């Protein structure tokens, strides 16, 4: 695939700033925890840096295109993504297979500023049937994975929504 | 996969009811995101 995962030390300032963005963006959800579980904070077990030359050049190539269409402004964010297919994403990248066809803003790839929002999608749309082992959307035992992603927004269409 | 609205690269879903909610974003090109960090975690049972 070309992808290597580098473990960050808990002593690394990079681990610490990523953990703080994960922990500080937890909120309560209108489903009372149905999709993602009941929690106020996480136990962070591991943070790995994702390194793929080909996927990175594909990103910076599209980022330059967007910035040249938007007065040299990529409008780049760091956002969370939750998916049962993180293993396919880190090896082959995002593509239409990672889109949600029935999403509120159409068939695209969805990202959240709230880590707890992305958490509702780790086990599928609306949490699916929850963890593989216990069929529990609020499992406190099974290990979950989120991506923290570099995302180019360029000129973003603003939708006011509930 | 659908298209961005004409003249746009993405959609911002701005929360208009839940005052504590942060924004959600949608892109329509896989090349507009790079998965920089893989975070392994457990949710914690509140006390
Ligand atoms: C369908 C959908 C809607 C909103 C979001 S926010 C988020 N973070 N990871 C996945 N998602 C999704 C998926
Ligand atoms: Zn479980």
């Amino acid at each position: 695939s070309g992808t290597i995962l580098i473990d960050l030390s808990p002593d690394d300032k990079e681990f610490q700033s990523v953990e703080e963005e994960m922990q500080s963006t937890v909120r309560e959800h209108r489903d009372g925890g149905h999709a993602g579980g009941i929690f106020n904070r996480y136990n962070i077990l591991k943070i790995q840096k994702v390194c793929n030359k080909k996927l990175w050049e594909r990103y910076t190539h599209r980022r330059k295109e967007v910035s040249e269409e938007n007065h040299n402004h990529a409008n780049e964010r760091m956002l969370f993504h939750g998916s049962p297919f993180v293993n396919a994403i880190i090896h082959k990248g995002f593509d239409e297979r990672h889109a949600y066809i029935g999403g509120m803003f159409g068939a695209g790839i969805y990202f959240a500023e709230n880590s707890s929002k992305s958490n509702q999608y780790v086990y599928g749309i609306g949490g699916g049937t929850g963890c593989p082992v216990h069929k529990d959307r609020s499992c406190y035992i099974c290990h979950r994975q989120l991506l923290f992603c570099r995302v180019t927004l360029g000129k973003s269409f603003l939708q006011f929504s509930a | 996969m659908a298209h961005s609205p004409p003249g746009h690269h993405s959609v911002t879903g701005r929360p208009s009811v839940n005052g504590l909610a942060l924004a959600e974003y949608v892109i329509y090109r896989g090349e507009q995101a790079y998965p920089e960090y893989l975070i392994t975690y457990q949710i914690m049972r509140p006390e």
